[PDB]
Parts: C-alpha cells; sequence; structure tokens
DNA sequence: GTTAAAGTTAAGATGTTAAGAAAG
DNA sequence: TTTCTTAACATCTTAACTTTAAC
C-alpha cells in the first residue's frame, strides 16, 4: 500500500564499496588539522566534484560537536582547485541561507538540492512487532528491510521520523549543490536526470544528520553518475578529479581525494 | 475576544473583492465559482439581454450582441439565455416579438404552467 | 473532470493521439518546413490539435532517435533515418527511440552532423517543391468529430456553441449546394 | 452524402437538445442555491499584482481584523517555460519577472508572522534573497514530495537530478514567541499526491493551521483551488 | 467474453543555446 | 557592436491509454 518496497529498494541494490587503501594509487588520503583553514590547492587540482561531508553544530542537534557555519567563509576554493565543477554540501534548516550566501560569495551558483527523507527506525520496528550502537542500528535496518511486506499496510506519514525543531519537526536531510563555471568555453560533462532529487531512508532518531554507510554510498553513486568524466580511470588520467572533505578514517572511496580532520 | 471569521470575511469581500466574486449582502457568489473563468453570466448581462429582447428583435443576436452588449458575447449563449427567460427550449416560435418588456415574466409563467400541466417542467424549462 | 477550476492546471492536447492521416501529414510537413521548425509547422496550419510536444515526440518516433538537433532547420527523408536507426544493434532504446548513451552533444559536432545529414539524407529542390500540404480552410470549426466535440473538458455552453457552429456549417454547405 | 448527412443532422439536433437540457439543469441548480466548492469564509481577489492597490488590502485588514496577516503563502509564477512547450512542462500562466515579485509591498503588509514562499530549483536562490530583503529570516523549509496515485514518487524532470519535489521556504519576521503561534508542530515533509499543474498540496494548509491556529492568512498567487476558510487569496484567474 | 500483460503517449513547476528583434 | 526575447534543444519516469495474447 505504502510502496515502501520501492522507495527503500535501493538499500537492497547499492552495495558499499571497499576502500582501495593508501598503498594503491586509486585513492589519495590527506590529513590536516582542520579543513576550513587549509590550503587545499596542494591536495588536488582541476576538480570536478567536491563533497563537503560537514556535520554542523546547529542548535537543533543536542550538542553533537559539529562544525560552525561561520568557519566556512574561511575556506579557500580557488579557480586552480575547481575551475568548472559541482560542489556538494550538507545543509540544515537554520544555516541553509548561510550556506547559499557563502557559496555565492565564493564564486559558486546554486543548481540543485538532494533530499533524504527520514523514516523512523523505532516507529518501523514498532509497526513490525505490533543509546544504540551502530552495529545494532545496522542489524535493525536489515531486519526492517527484510520484513517490509508486513510494513506495507502502514501509512508512510505514521512512519516518518519527526524530530525536534522549533518551527517544523525535522524529517529530512538536505544536500545542496553549487556549480562553478570559470570559463564557458570548457564544458563539464554530465549525465542529467539519472537519479531523483528525493530518496527515502530509514534512520535513527539520535542523530539523523550523520548519514551512515550504505547511505553515503547512494550520495556517492549519485555524484559519480552525475559526473562521468570525474571518475578516475587508472592508466589514462594523471590526477584525481573527485575530492571529499571530512571523510571517514576507515572508508576511503576508491577514486576520491579524502581529507580527514585530525 | 476571538474574531468572528464569517463577519470578517463578509466585510473583507464587500470592501475589496470584485462585484462578481461577492454580493451586495457580502455573501460569497457561488455562481461565479461554478462557471469557467470569463464564462460568467452577470446580472448586468441578463438585464442587458432582457432590454435587448424587446428593444431589438428576438433571434437577431448579431444586433443585440453588437449594440446592447459590447460585441464580445456568444450568439449561442444569448439564445440559450433567452430560452431560459422564456421558459421554453425553442425560441423559434417567439421570433421577433418587440412589443414590451413588462410581460416576459408573464410568458415565462405561462410556459411554466404549460409544462406543469403537460408534465414538461424539466428544470423550469418547458420542452417543445 | 471539473470545469470549475482554473485553466492553468490540467493542460491537455485537445486531440489525444496520433492517427495515420495525421502522421502522414506530419511526414509531408517535416519535408517542406524542415525538422525542428515547429512554430512554422503550426503557423501555416496542418495539425489540427497537435501541440508542439506531440509533434516533437512524433518526429522522434519517426526518425527513431531523440537526437533531433542533428536535423535542425533541415529537410530530409524520414524513412532512411528510421531504417538506419533500426539497423544498428549496439544501442539502447526505449519506445523504439535511440538514446545517446555516450558523451553529451557539442556545438561543433552539431554543425558537422547537420552538414553530414544534409549531404547524405537531404532531398533535392524538386522533391521539396513537389510536396503539397493539405490546405485546410480557415473558416472551419471542429467539423464532425462527434466524439471530439463531446469532450469532458468542455462545458455544456462550449459544447453547444461548437454544435451550433457546426450546424451552421452544414447549413452553409447546403445553401451552397442548393 | 445526403442520407448520411441527414442522419448526422438528426444526431446533432439530438445532442443539441441533450446538452441544452443539461445546461438548463445546471443553471437551474445554480439559480436555486447551488453551493460551490470554495468555502464561505474565503476572500478571492481577481486582480493583477502589478496593478493591485495593496493599500486597500492593508486598510481593510486593519479595519476588520485589527492586525496584519500572520501567514503569507506565495507560489509565484516563475519564468520556467511557456504555455506551448516543446519538450516538457507546460506552464499555462503568465510568468512574472523576479523584479515584479520583488516589488510587492510584503514588508508593508506584515508585522510579525511567517512567509511560506514556494520556489523552483531555478528560482531557489532568488527566493532566499527575496525572503532576505523583505526583512525576514529564512529558518524553515517544507519539501512537498510529489506522490503518484499508486504511491510512488511522481518524478518529473530536471538538469542535474530528476525533480520530484517542491520547496516552500518559511521565514519569520518578528514576535512569534507569543501564544498565537505554536512551536514544534507538523513536519517539513509533505508526501502527497500531485493533483494538477503547479497544484500545491492541501496538507500545507493544515500545517499552517497547526502553526497559527485561528489566524488571518493571505495567499498572494492563488487559483480557484487555493480558497480556504480565513484565507485572503489574490490572483488573475480567481 | 473476459483478463492480464506488454507497447505507447503525454505529462511532469529543466538549464542552455542558436537566431534574430532591437538598441548602438 | 551589445543585449533581450523566443524557440528549440535530450539525457528520464510513471500513470493512463491502447493494443495484444491467453484461458
Ligand atoms: C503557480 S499559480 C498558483 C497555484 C497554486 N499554488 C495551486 O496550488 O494551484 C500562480 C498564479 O499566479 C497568477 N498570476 C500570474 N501572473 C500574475 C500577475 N501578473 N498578477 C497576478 N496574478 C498573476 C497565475 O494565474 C498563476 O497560475
Amino acid at each position: 500500500d505504502n510502496q515502501l518496497s520501492l522507495l527503500l529498494k535501493w538499500r537492497n541494490d547499492k552495495i558499499p564499496l571497499k576502500s582501495a587503501s593508501e598503498t594503491d594509487n586509486k585513492c589519495k588520503v590527506v590529513n590536516v588539522k582542520n579543513i576550513f583553514k587549509s590550503d587545499l590547492s596542494k591536495y588536488g587540482a582541476n576538480l570536478q566534484a567536491l563533497f563537503i561531508n560537514a556535520l554542523w553544530k546547529v542548535k537543533s542537534r543536542k550538542e553533537k560537536e559539529g562544525l560552525n557555519i561561520n568557519d566556512l567563509s574561511n575556506l579557500k576554493i580557488p579557480l586552480s582547485l575547481m575551475k568548472n565543477g559541482i560542489l556538494f554540501i550538507w545543509s540544515e534548516k537554520e544555516i541553509l541561507g548561510q550556506i547559499v550566501e557563502i557559496m555565492e560569495q565564493k564564486g559558486f551558483t546554486y543548481i540543485e538540492n538532494f533530499s533524504i527523507m527520514f523514516l523512523g527506525l523505532n516507529k518501523c520496528l514498532q509497526s513490525i512487532n505490533h543509546e544504540k550502537s551502530i552495529e545494532q542500528v545496522t542489524q535493525e535496518k536489515k531486519f526492517v528491510m527484510n520484513n517490509l511486506d508486513i510494513l506495507k499496510s502502514t501509512d508512510i506519514n505514521n512512519l516518518f521520523l519527526r524530530n525536534n525543531y522549533p518551527y517544523f519537526k525535522k524529517t529530512r536531510h538536505t544536500l545542496l549543490m553549487f556549480r562553478r563555471i570559470g570559463d564557458k568555453n570548457q564544458k563539464l560533462e554530465l549525465r542529467h536526470q539519472r537519479t531523483s532529487d528525493v530518496v527515502f531512508e530509514v534512520t535513527d532518531e539520535q542523530d539523523p544528520s550523520k548519514v551512515d554507510t550504505m547511505m553515503k554510498e547512494y550520495v556517492y553513486q549519485m555524484i559519480e553518475t552525475l559526473l562521468p568524466k570525474a571518475q578516475f580511470i587508472p592508466g589514462v588520467d594523471k590526477h584525481l578529479k573527485m575530492m571529499e572533505l571530512f571523510a571517514s578514517t576507515d572508508n576511503y572511496r576508491p577514486g576520491w581525494i579524502s581529507v580527514i580532520e585530525k | 475576544q476571538p474574531l468572528d471569521f464569517t463577519q470578517y470575511a463578509k466585510n473583507m469581500r464587500k470592501d475589496l473583492s470584485n462585484q462578481d466574486i461577492c454580493l451586495e449582502d457580502g455573501a460569497l457568489n457561488h455562481s461565479y465559482f461554478l462557471t469557467k473563468k470569463g464564462q460568467y453570466w452577470t446580472p448586468l448581462n441578463q438585464k442587458a439581454l432582457q432590454r435587448g429582447i424587446e428593444l431589438f428583435g428576438v433571434g437577431n443576436w448579431k444586433e443585440i450582441n453588437y449594440d446592447e452588449f459590447s460585441g464580445k458575447a456568444n450568439i449561442v449563449e444569448l439564445e440559450l439565455r433567452t430560452c431560459m427567460i422564456l421558459g421554453i427550449n425553442d425560441i423559434t416560435e417567439y421570433y421577433g416579438k418587440k412589443i414590451s418588456e413588462e410581460e416576459q415574466e408573464e410568458i415565462k409563467k405561462s410556459n411554466i404552467a404549460k409544462g406543469k400541466k403537460e408534465n414538461k417542467l424539466k428544470d423550469n424549462i418547458y420542452q417543445k | 473532470f471539473q470545469h470549475n477550476q482554473s485553466k492553468s492546471l490540467w493542460n491537455y492536447t485537445l486531440s489525444p493521439g496520433w492517427r495515420e492521416e495525421e502522421v502522414k501529414i506530419l511526414k509531408s510537413a517535416l519535408q517542406l518546413f524542415g525538422i525542428g521548425k515547429w512554430k512554422k509547422i503550426m503557423e501555416s496550419g496542418c495539425l489540427p490539435g497537435k501541440s508542439i510536444g506531440q509533434i516533437y515526440m512524433q518526429t522522434q518516433r519517426l526518425l527513431g532517435q531523440q537526437s533531433l538537433g542533428d536535423f535542425m532547420g533541415l529537410q530530409i527523408d524520414l524513412e532512411a533515418v528510421f531504417n538506419q536507426n533500426m539497423k544498428k544493434q549496439d544501442v539502447l532504446r526505449k519506445n523504439n527511440c535511440i538514446i545517446n548513451t555516450g558523451d553529451n552533444p557539442t556545438k561543433e559536432e552539431r554543425k558537422r552532423r547537420i552538414e553530414q545529414n544534409r549531404k547524405i539524407y537531404g532531398l533535392s529542390a524538386k522533391q521539396i517543391a513537389e510536396i503539397k500540404l493539405p490546405k485546410v480552410k480557415k473558416h472551419a470549426p471542429q467539423y464532425m468529430t462527434l466524439e471530439d466535440i463531446e469532450n469532458e473538458k468542455f462545458t455544456n455552453l462550449e459544447i453547444l456553441t461548437h454544435l451550433y457552429n457546426l450546424k451552421a456549417e452544414i447549413v452553409r454547405r447546403l445553401a451552397e449546394q442548393g | 452524402s445526403k442520407k448520411g448527412l441527414q442522419g448526422l443532422l438528426q444526431d446533432i439536433e439530438k445532442r443539441i437538445l441533450h446538452y441544452k437540457q443539461l445546461f438548463f439543469k445546471e443553471q437551474n441548480e445554480i439559480a436555486n442555491g447551488k453551493r460551490s466548492m470554495v468555502p464561505d469564509n474565503s476572500i478571492p481577489i481577481c486582480s493583477d499584482v502589478t496593478k493591485l492597490n495593496f493599500q486597500a488590502l492593508i486598510d481593510a485588514q486593519m479595519r476588520h481584523a485589527g492586525k496584519m496577516f500572520d501567514v503569507i503563502m506565495m507560489d509565484p509564477p516563475w519564468q520556467l517555460s511557456s504555455s506551448q512547450p516543446s519538450r516538457g512542462v507546460a506552464i499555462a500562466y503568465d510568468s512574472l519577472s523576479d523584479e515584479k515579485i520583488q516589488n510587492m509591498p510584503i514588508q508593508s503588509l506584515q508585522q510579525d508572522g511567517f512567509i511560506f514562499v514556494w520556489a523552483i530549483n531555478a528560482k531557489y536562490r532568488v527566493t532566499i534573497k527575496m525572503i532576505e530583503n523583505w526583512g525576514y529570516k529564512l529558518v524553515d523549509e517544507i519539501t512537498w514530495v510529489k506522490k503518484t496515485v499508486n504511491g510512488k514518487i511522481a518524478k518529473g524532470h530536471g538538469f542535474y537530478l530528476q525533480h520530484a519535489k517542491e520547496s516552500c521556504l518559511i521565514g519569520v519576521k518578528g514576535d512569534v514567541d507569543n501564544g498565537r503561534f505554536k512551536k514544534n508542530i507538523a513536519s517539513d515533509v509533505i508526501f502527497s499526491e500531485r493533483r494538477g499543474q503547479s497544484q500545491k498540496p492541501e496538507e500545507i494548509y493544515q500545517y499552517i493551521n497547526q502553526l497559527c491556529p485561528n489566524g488571518n492568512y493571505l495567499e498572494i498567487f492563488a487559483r480557484r483551488n487555493n480558497l480556504h476558510d480565513n484565507w485572503v487569496s489574490i490572483g488573475n484567474e480567481l
């Protein structure tokens, strides 16, 4: 009835990708003290896809030790790093206009946004039957994905995760996109319309902003599908053309320039 | 004290809405909203048609549309509307009366009585 | 259908689908005005009801591909392009239309392929001058089509106006005949 | 074609009589008090916003309600496509330039409340800017996820991702912390059916009812489906 | 005589770009 | 010479409609 077997179908298809390790040349690992005040031109050049995996210290999150939005203006994304490309960033409610304004000041222009709609893990489990460690959350995600047909009889609106917020209860996360042109003579190659701007995902209510594994894979696949020439083909490209800020220390994407805050 | 929403709406529509949207009393005109935009028969239009029924010839809707109206009304609209006034579905028998405006209700009532007696009421229009 | 709502919502095509005669007229018209000149296709008038989107999708179906930009402002033979699009096998299609699964089109490739298609599939001046579009009279309402004038999207008033206009048309035709 | 023409004429006269009886029944129902779908307590304004006297709206709202509107809902007629498109969406209404939408006296029309301005992806940034220079603080965004009648996502089309949702940006202006506005209500997601071109969900209205119960609201660009109770609505086809 | 199961079509609140109308 | 409007450009999905094979 709710068609949850289709909105959640990608969780049965998008396999997480094993890291290519630092020894191989398929990925580059960069370790800096802090990213927003680091000269990133030496960590890459001629970029095409920048993914700032920033967790924001917003007032809605209950002291989760995030990132101040005021420090992003200290970032330096010069024309040398990215000349014509797309920047992907995580945005919250009260700093969305701040992100858009700061990007417009940088030299970027808003193009699109990509929303992750949140279904409560606890509500889904409650409908199935009637602090959590990350492995328990993954196991419950597998359980609710396996027993989804019994969940087909419950309305989506009663399964949405409605989290605390002063004005309207949070039920989604947003990945804004911005584009840098630089020179209109050189055109950036794209596969347009290849995936939807809205996806559905089961999440935990403690901190839905931090997207886990097997969901960061969906964002990754959207990035690589949107930019085909940004992929690193071994043997015929000299430098990596895809770069992530604030990446995980254990999951280094095979084809990306990962920058770790440490 | 909480605001009376019905009275507030009536006052707002009387003060600042169009003549077709609202009414003289201030109630909402459902007639404007049960017809397509632009295809509304205002009471002014009906009064103009009633003036032209006996000011001009019945049937000659070119002259009634150009002179009495502004030249922007459908001929079929005018014929159907005077069918509504006359209470009959065929105004061919009433082609060009041109005598007086004060008995249109009289012939309407006569057609209504004929339909009632002959079982041809049919939503207040006598079938012929 | 609810006729009370505004005209902005529920955009329709009046004429629902493509017929054999309509597609033959489109085949004739694409060879005289050229592929892509939809404004000049509709302005002269040979597609009574078809929108620009319908003609666009029908052209895509005629050539077997949605890369219409290779034939921009250019008159060619539709059958040969359809044959060559059906002949090749290493392509992926949906609704029998060949999709560019490779790189995005470029400006110089556009001009090069336009010139190449003009040289290969282009028609001579004799074939351009030979084709004659059906000249529809400009004093004709939606003649006949009792299933298309009795449309749910139209109100009773609009349907009756169309019926009266058509009835006056047969009256005029009998007056001319008699 | 004579006997067939006579049969066609007879069928045409029969259909004329049938549709004439239908029209007569409809208008006799209208004359004898036929209630329309728009509720009684609605204020529909059929005017062009570039020429509308907004001072009349402000003066009558002060005279009757005693306070400016608590919520303004805007879904502007952005420049996206034409009424006769070649490839995609078929926007059948007059576009407005961003300067004209900017030039509305929204700042002179509200004192403390919420803007609920709908936006498209091409006009998202200019929507944020419009909220900014109207004196408002963009704080919330409600995404209406379009749903098929079966229950899927009504995916449209785009240039980077396939557009399947619409963003209504909500901003605040002044005092909200008083008892009129209720905090921490509803959700920022409206997973609801796509039921017309540029047809906004009904649920957003209830969300407004969950935000400012028993308040005065104004819809700046509204069609005949946007009339609700306690809602002033403006448009050119109202 | 129905029935469920593929083809087919239009409809969807895309950005971009060649081609002139129009101001120099 | 510069810019402003219109038309036309492809790379997608899903429901409604149409057509077709099967019991
Ligand atoms: C996008 S529609 C509103 C649709 C509404 N959200 C719904 O759910 O149906 C905005 C309307 O503004 C109207 N409009 C366009 N130009 C206008 C103008 N210059 N002045 C006033 N109204 C205008 C058009 O009728 C258009 O349909």
